RNA sequence: ACGAUUAGC
RNA sequence: AUCGU
């Protein structure tokens, strides 16, 4: 212990407590909790009890059926019998028995029997969640050492995090949106010259907007997807009014556009700084202290050291070398940057260099980058956004309710809070743990640190869609380190099978926003978004049998609009694709042949 | 009205009145950028408050003693705080700080810690060491805010200048009282006015990047900087959540009582279960109606398959059958001089007898009214209070129940009468089923599990190099390159060519420290183990993973509310099936080598 | 108070016979009335549920007996 | 039959928001 | 949906399951109380006439 | 001492039941599926549908008829037992007509 | 291990994928037998260790009965209308004869008899060991059906 | 509620999901029977308390005549040429005998 | 316009669209008779005078 | 004003929209 | 001669 | 944790 708040207070200390911050701590804690509760329920319990009813209760429950433990905390479920609920006195005596039992081996169970449930700092009463507002402070931030705070883009990220935390906690939506915009404006300017972030960047970051272009105020909800999907959603929602507003004041061009028509959207967007904000929001918000100059052969012996550490077994290195060989034979640069085990040392070096203090020149470079991005003029959007705008949708009929309107599922959401109440009643809460459902989508369960499973699966799916020989997938899986037989079998499986929308969506960089993950989105993605128009086939929304992965992208394109608008979630039908399904697929493929 | 005059278009833009454009946003941003703190406090003073916003302020927050009578020097030449109330009175005292300030240049009315006392502590004086430790700890307490608080206050003022907002769905304005009914904001204004006094400056303190400056005045104490953030949090929550005035007034009363006590952090830790225990733990003493979800989660259990089947009405016999929580609540309210607040809460709770939206919203408001701040204390005190407790084993494993040592492990014979036999059996079967199960030998699995702990984050590399050089084995060093030299990746690069025999010495190295604060809970110390020390504990975590994956019903859930087992709580909280909350106090010091590790290592 | 506020909001959001009918009685944007019509359709669909039509939270004077 | 409206908008009395065009306003 | 989808626990014995599920109900015995009210209702109507 | 049931009751001679298709509910489901299949195979209806959709409908009907549901078995031989157990102790005795 | 040291037979890790990559299918169809079998029959060369263990179990059938694991059988009951269940039946049918369990043939018959009940029915001995019991639950020599 | 608490059977609609995911059909078709029936077979308001109550209504047929609600029937007659209505007829015919 | 006030015959022009939506056809084809008939009819509201 | 549907273009004169 | 040192997930 | 002092 060598602290800084007290001078001359350095010393050493011998302790017997199990270490915290080790790899094995939480897992063994949970395992021991479960084992001790099980042995109590089986052997120790009946050996130290007298009443018949408590014995009947104790013989009825086991940890495999009703007991859930995670680390320090835990929760036990007592189910109701035919005659109502179990008597309280038996439970009290059993809790006294548990308290007596726990002290034998040095444990002090903190047991509360209040009729409610607590688990992972979640509070429930009578089947209704209760968010603890005070546990998430608005102005608080923990700091242990006396290090200085990060620069202004970091506080921008922190304000965005505050807004998202307010979203999850269920505040008054109109007032919370207004206050979030107030903070947004307050923290948007910093001197060095001055630097400013145009509102549109903050909208791209996920903050909903109230009233623009003369539309109706309070028209967009905050279930807006963050990112590109989000821009498309609100732009496609308000496009026929955007064009009218643009034309009404000095924005007319003889050329006709398939999206905006005869309105000079280029000049208007450049003047409104919408392109500037959209592009500036994508720039990194931390100094690029990575890539700083390093003397040569020193970085080389460093990288060699990490390479030797990573691969001590020769057979894995042989697998990687093979994978590279058939990758050069078959990959032929179809995908620009295929992940491999040899690039792990480089990523580790970049990450280790990243955790360091940045010199003044790095901050100067960052401010110069922001200024250059602000001053520049952009002709058009990104390829993905332009491709998205080619799709038109239609909203006919609202969904039938999925939850009774008189059932309180969570605090803060009620008729006084119209938008979240209607959204949850129309869609419904997610009754399945998100972790397992997201886990079942991945092809590979886990990978070596320094690589992303999402990146590997995205590369695999890009190599499927852009036509490539199976051997390319086998080489890629070998480069990841998989064995040759298993790599061949998995590539053969991947070649022909179809996969749910989430994985296919990842092919174009789309993921479910963290805001939706509190609702039952899967049923909406499956059933309540129909690609066939309400009046049959139009001969224009004809997806070819090749490039059949377009359906997932269309599903999110529709769902973003279905979820962005306020009020009841509405069934949405595909209407028209301008260039045609094959042309839009060609656009997606020519974007995939990038990065 | 100056807010209106200087921000006219912006409020109309963000309140749904007029269009929302970029030029208005940029002008408002510039005005936010150029706005002095004293101007913020003037605009604050312009607020025409009302009654129902005023709560008496004790006179004892300002008049506080000094710090000398709170700290002392023990043996081994260490600085620590003497305790007056049990062993938990080790937090920041509420004593005055004025006599430790020297005026800063370029502005007379502000100062910081004097360098004279800093030097006199550096060269070895006792009182100087006490004074500088107190000053640095108070600095750390005051430095627990994201950004200068005046920015948040001014943003709230600008946002709430718009008044009531129309609801497109409800087709009516929202009935929420304006800023004239904001009790915490009035308390903030009154505290700032009283501290400022005749001095033209009005900010009690200014928060810079590294370090803050204190406005010297005889009424200034160390409890102000958390109190201000607490009041601003309460005001923002009231404005953005529609909290009823009574509960917010009770929360402000609790906060002021905490400030007026001996230690703000200690008092707020002692009183952290007032609202959750009076409101959440005591509703529905008598039910007459309501609706609850009729959840039913399927027989496949490890997959957490939950099904929802309508809602069923609440019967009268589904009342609160749990034992009453009255005696301890009343005793706690009487002990700390909070009897009025507890009585008000208990009387208000009993008036809700139906499980409608209003009761749930009242519960949410009550739980929101608690004080959320990051408690802080000296690391040498959290280390000395957390890592000295040891488990109390009343019936240990008999000595005759062991055998000869297999090296440094003694196998426990299955003829024992102790309860550890079943734990040993479970861990033994887990280890065997791991060892026979074949994926643990593919080289990719070993590479992944070896690269799990190799992360760009500190791992006490200095102790590693010292211990490894203690046996005259030299490791390469890299100089001139801009990588961090205090991370586990650096250790991994240093430990590439070396075999296991040479690096086995570093397993017994001395771990470095770590610390991080937490909301309404004592800060947690963390000990990061060096890379070989992570390595050596692989079978333990692997067999624990096997246990948690197959043998038991458990989850390893994520950090955010979205990635959590919400359904299980909804099922366990339904009235027909009541539940029990089981928590283990201080599980870190729980398991030791006497019982748990002794059984587990032999079993593995 | 919050009770009457919740009741008023619920009545406003929710609240909007046997007799023969008589003659006497493309580029779609997003609009307040357009949202209101979906809200009305949704609430009518909820109200026309057979279980909801007879469900009650509190028993009357004779069901208890 | 598609009749978009441009210019010369004003305020609404039920809600004080400002609309784009008189026809959108009514 | 109920007709098309429903399964038993993987390992159940019907007599044990019913003997577990029925016992709490039988102990309550509010069946006995009603009979008394029926008697007094009949006596009340007869004495009324 | 007699309670009526719309469906017939056949008691179970075993305490470890498992899926089987011999009962009125499964027979009804199978006959409905077969009637739908015959309707699809009608010479006035098959030419109106494409080739692949007929096969898809046939497969869906076959899977629906061969689904593994224990609800018919329960309704046949466990529901009457539970009803007869619950019926005596009840605040309103069963009032039935033939 | 002793078998693996001296046995000339080895992996050939590409035969399964090579004989499935050349199967003529239609990309329009949702179900694909080749992609189903390649995912249901993943090779990892712990398969060879298990095979050698089973082969060496031949020498000890008086103390060891190398029965087949329960997880290999389809969960609940299979369906002939299900491609995955059909491929699982194929895998089980190929794997069973190499075991030393005396009741291997009856299990081989019942792993197919189970997955096609209702579609195709045969008489049974009693109503306890009926047609829809788990195929692995026929370990006793005199649980063999008279049919 | 008493029936739901005492009965060993529990409703699990994942069997239908799996047995309809294992269906063979072509992508180029403009309507899919499996997806159609899966979408149709989700109860409105997500309540499943219309089955235990249906069973409990057997005890009281003298006073209570449990009938199928109007909204279950198709809005305007129907047509065998329409797969959605055909599935609705399947549902109605399979649910009526209870 | 006088007969309009008396006649009870009301159009819901969505009848043709609803009855033509559920027509089986392959996406690979290039004529789409349902789309052809819908585009030929062009169901409007004022086409009843 | 009059607005085309397939492409959002507002044409002032009522007749050139056809 | 002193100095901007940290968990696991 | 030595060039900051
Ligand atoms: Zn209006
Ligand atoms: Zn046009």
């Amino acid at each position: 212990v060598n602290d800084s708040f007290s001078p001359g207070n350095d010393f050493t200390h011998m302790t017997t407590t199990f270490p915290s911050g080790s790899t094995a701590t939480s897992t063994e804690h949970t395992a021991n909790n479960s084992t001790m509760m099980e042995t109590f329920l089986t052997v120790w319990g009946p050996e130290h009890t007298d009443d018949p009813d408590v014995l009947r209760l104790m013989k009825s429950l086991t940890i495999q059926r009703n007991y859930v433990c995670q680390g320090d905390d835990g929760l036990m479920i007592i189910d109701g019998n035919t005659a109502g609920k179990v008597n309280s006195e038996t439970i009290q005596k059993m809790l006294e028995l548990i308290s007596k039992y726990g002290e034998e081996f040095g444990w002090k169970y903190d047991i509360a029997y209040d009729g409610t449930a607590e688990y992972l700092k979640l509070y429930f009463i009578f089947g209704c969640r209760i968010p603890n507002l005070s546990r998430h402070p608005i102005v608080g931030k923990e700091r242990a050492n006396s290090s200085a705070e990060e620069p202004w883009p970091a506080i921008l990220d922190q304000i965005m995090g505050i807004f998202f935390n307010g979203v999850h906690d269920g505040l008054q939506w109109q007032r919370w949106i207004r206050y979030s915009w107030a903070l947004c404006c307050a923290f948007s300017r910093q001197r060095t010259g001055y630097l400013q972030y145009p509102m549109w960047s903050f909208v791209y970051w996920g903050l909903p907007l109230v009233k623009v272009f003369g539309s109706d105020p309070w028209i967009f909800s905050w279930y807006m997807p963050t990112g590109d999907l989000g821009m498309y959603s609100w732009i496609s929602l308000i496009r026929p009014l955007m064009t009218r507003w643009m034309v009404a004041n000095g924005y007319v061009t003889d050329k006709c556009s398939p999206v905006f028509g005869n309105a000079d959207y280029r000049k208007c967007f450049n003047e409104l700084k919408l392109y500037q904000g959209y592009y500036m929001a994508q720039l990194p918000r931390n100094p690029k202290k990575s890539g700083r100059a390093a003397p040569r052969e020193v970085r080389e012996q460093f990288t060699q050291a990490l390479s030797d550490y990573l691969m001590q077994n020769p057979e894995l290195k042989s697998r990687v070398l093979r994978g590279r060989s058939e990758w050069e034979k078959y990959g032929a640069g179809i995908i620009h940057n295929p992940p491999s085990l040899f690039d792990v040392p480089h990523k580790w070096y970049q990450g280790a260099q990243e955790a360091a203090t940045a010199t003044r020149e790095e901050l100067a470079e960052m401010d110069e980058t922001l200024m250059r991005a602000r001053k520049h003029s952009y002709s058009s959007f990104s390829k993905l956004l332009e491709a998205y705008l080619l799709v038109k949708w239609r909203m006919c009929e609202a969904r039938e309710p999925s939850v009774d309107l008189r059932l309180p599922l969570c605090a803060g959401i009620d008729p006084l809070n119209s938008d979240p109440f209607l959204k949850m009643v129309s869609v419904g809460p997610m009754l399945q743990s998100t972790r397992k459902y997201f886990a079942q989508t991945l092809f590979m369960a886990k990978t070596v640190s320094g690589l992303d499973v999402n990146a590997i699966d995205s590369a695999l799916l890009r190599l499927r869609t852009l036509g490539a020989d199976k051997k390319a997938l086998t080489a890629q899986l070998l480069m990841v380190g998989l064995q040759e037989s298993e790599a061949d079998a998995l590539a053969g499986k991947i070649m022909l099978q179809d996969v749910n929308t989430v994985q296919l969506a990842r092919v174009v960089n789309l993921a479910v926003p963290d805001t939706w993950m509190s609702l039952d989105f899967d049923t909406m993605f499956k059933h309540h978004v129909k690609l066939l128009p309400k009046d049959g086939r139009h001969l224009n929304t004809d997806i070819p049998p090749r490039m059949g992965w377009l359906r997932a992208i269309l599903r999110f394109l529709g769902a973003g609009m279905a979820m962005t608008a306020t009020g009841v979630a509405v069934d949405i039908y595909l209407e028209d694709i301008h260039g045609g399904g094959r042309s839009l697929g060609q656009r997606f493929m020519t974007w995939m042949r990038q990065e | 009205s100056m807010i209106l005059t200087q921000f006219g278009p912006f409020i109309e833009s963000i309140s749904g009145i007029t269009d929302q454009s970029n030029d208005v946003f940029e002008n408002a941003a510039k005005a936010f950028s150029m706005f002095t703190r004293s101007d913020v406090y003037k605009a604050l003073d312009e607020i025409p408050f009302s009654e129902d916003a005023m709560l008496p302020i004790p006179p004892t927050i300002y008049t506080k003693p000094s710090h000398d009578s709170y700290y002392y020097i023990d043996a081994l030449n260490r600085v620590r705080r003497k305790t007056y109330q049990g062993p938990d009175d080790v937090y920041v005292p509420n004593c005055s700080i004025v006599e430790l300030l020297e005026p800063h240049e370029t502005l007379t009315s502000y100062g910081r810690l004097s360098e004279a006392i800093e030097n006199r502590a550096k060269d070895g004086d006792s009182q100087a060491r006490i004074a500088t430790t107190y000053g640095r700890i108070a600095e750390s307490q005051a430095r627990q805010i994201k950004a200068p608080l005046e920015k948040f206050v001014l943003a709230l003022l600008v946002a709430e200048a718009g008044g009531s907002l129309y609801d497109p769905v409800l087709q009516k304005y929202d009935e929420i009282p304006g800023l004239s009914h904001n009790c915490p904001l009035w308390c903030f204004r009154e505290i700032c006015r009283h501290i400022s006094g005749p001095l033209p400056d009005r900010a009690p303190y200014l928060y810079l990047s590294a370090g803050v400056f204190w406005l010297m005045s005889p009424r200034m104490t160390s409890a102000i900087p958390p109190l201000l953030s607490d009041l601003v949090n309460l005001a923002i929550l009231q404005q953005t959540a529609g909290l009823d005035p009574s509960l917010v007034r009770l929360g402000v009363q609790i906060c002021l009582h905490a400030a007026a006590s001996s230690s703000y952090a200690w008092f707020i830790l002692k009183t952290k279960s007032i609202f959750p225990q009076n409101t959440l733990h005591s509703m529905y003493e008598s039910l007459e109606g309501g609706y609850c979800p009729n959840l039913e989660w399927l027989e496949p259990r490890s997959d957490y398959k939950f099904m929802y089947m309508g809602a069923m009405p609440l019967s009268t016999k589904y009342a609160r059958s749990a034992p009453s929580n009255d005696k301890k609540a009343r005793e706690l309210g009487e002990k700390y001089g909070l009897s009025s607040v507890v009585s008000e809460l208990r009387r208000r709770t009993k008036t809700y007898s139906k499980h409608d939206f209003t009761s749930v919203r009242y519960i949410r408001d009550a739980m929101a009214c608690t004080s959320g701040i990051f408690l802080v204390r000296t690391p040498t005190e959290t280390v000395l209070q957390e890592y000295t407790q040891s488990p109390e084993i009343k019936v240990p494993i008999p000595q005759k129940d062991w055998t000869g040592p297999i090296g440094e492990i003694r196998i426990l014979k299955d003829t024992t009468s102790s309860i550890a036999r079943y734990l040993y059996r479970t861990w033994y079967l887990a280890a065997a089923r791991m060892a026979a199960q074949p994926r643990t030998w593919d080289p990719l699995f070993q590479a992944i599990m070896r690269s799990q702990y190799v992360t760009a984050r500190g791992g006490s590399g200095a102790t590693l190099r010292e211990s490894l050089y203690a046996i005259n084995v030299s490791l390469p060093d890299f100089k001139g390159l801009p990588v961090k030299a205090a991370t586990k990746i650096f250790q991994a690069a240093q430990l590439a060519n070396l075999p296991f025999s040479h690096t086995s010495v570093a397993i017994l190295a001395d771990t470095s420290m770590g610390l991080r604060n937490q909301v309404q809970r004592r800060p947690r110390s963390i000990m990061p183990l060096n890379v070989p020390q992570q390595q050596v504990s692989a079978p333990h975590t692997l067999t624990a993973d096997y246990i948690n994956y197959h043998m038991n019903l458990s989850t390893t859930s994520g950090s955010a509310v979205i990635e959590k087992v919400i359904p299980l709580g909804v099922y366990a909280s339904s009235p027909p099936n009541q539940s029990i909350n089981i928590d283990i106090s201080a599980c870190d010091a729980s398991i030791t080598w006497d019982f748990f590790l002794s059984v587990i290592m032999a079993a593995i | 108070p919050m009770s009457t506020r919740i009741a008023e909001a619920t009545s406003a959001i929710v609240s909007k016979v046997g007799l023969p009918p008589t003659a006497s009685s493309g580029n779609m944007t997003l609009t307040s009335s357009e949202i209101q019509r979906h809200i009305t359709e949704f609430i009518s669909s909820w109200q026309n549920h057979p279980i909801v039509q007879v469900s009650a939270d509190v028993e009357n004077r004779k069901t208890a007996q | 039959p598609p009749t978009a409206s441009s210019g010369h908008g004003y305020q609404c009395h039920v809600c004080s928001a400002v609309l784009f065009s008189p026809l959108d306003l009514d | 949906v109920a007709l098309l989808s429903g399964k038993y626990p993987p390992d159940l014995v019907t007599n044990v399951w019913y003997a577990d599920a029925i016992y709490p109900m039988y102990a309550d015995t509010e069946v006995f109380s009603n009979l008394q009210r029926d008697v007094i209702t009949c006596e009340a109507v007869q004495t009324l006439v | 001492e007699v309670l009526l049931l719309p469906i017939d009751h056949q008691p179970a001679n075993v305490t470890t039941p498992t899926l089987d298709f011999t009962n009125e509910l499964t027979n009804w489901r199978a006959r409905v599926c077969e009637l739908m299949k015959n309707l699809v195979d009608n010479q006035r209806y098959q030419p109106g549908w494409t080739q692949s959709l007929v096969s898809s409908m046939r497969g869906t009907l076959g899977k629906l008829k061969l689904i593994k549901s224990m609800t018919p078995m329960y309704l046949q031989q466990l529901a009457p037992v539970e009803l007869a157990v619950i019926a005596p102790m009840l605040p309103f005795p069963p009032f039935q007509v033939p | 291990v002793l078998l693996q040291r001296i046995s000339p037979l080895q992996i050939d890790p590409t035969i399964i994928s090579n004989t499935m990559s050349t199967v003529s299918e239609s990309t329009t169809q949702t179900l694909s037998p080749a992609s189903s079998i390649l995912g249901k029959l993943r090779p990892s060369n712990s398969d060879f260790s298990s095979f050698r263990v089973a082969l060496a179990g031949w020498l000890y059938n008086g103390v060891v009965t190398t029965v087949i694991d329960d997880s290999s059988y389809p969960k609940d009951g299979g369906s002939v209308t299900s491609l995955e269940n059909l491929w699982d039946f194929f895998i089980l049918a190929l794997a069973l004869p190499l075991t030393t369990d005396p009741c291997a043939p009856v299990k081989a018959f019942m792993t197919l008899a189970n997955m096609m009940v209702g579609f195709e029915t045969i008489p049974m001995d009693n109503q306890i060991y009926t047609q829809s019991r788990r195929a692995s639950a026929f370990s006793t020599p005199h649980t063999w059906p008279r049919c």
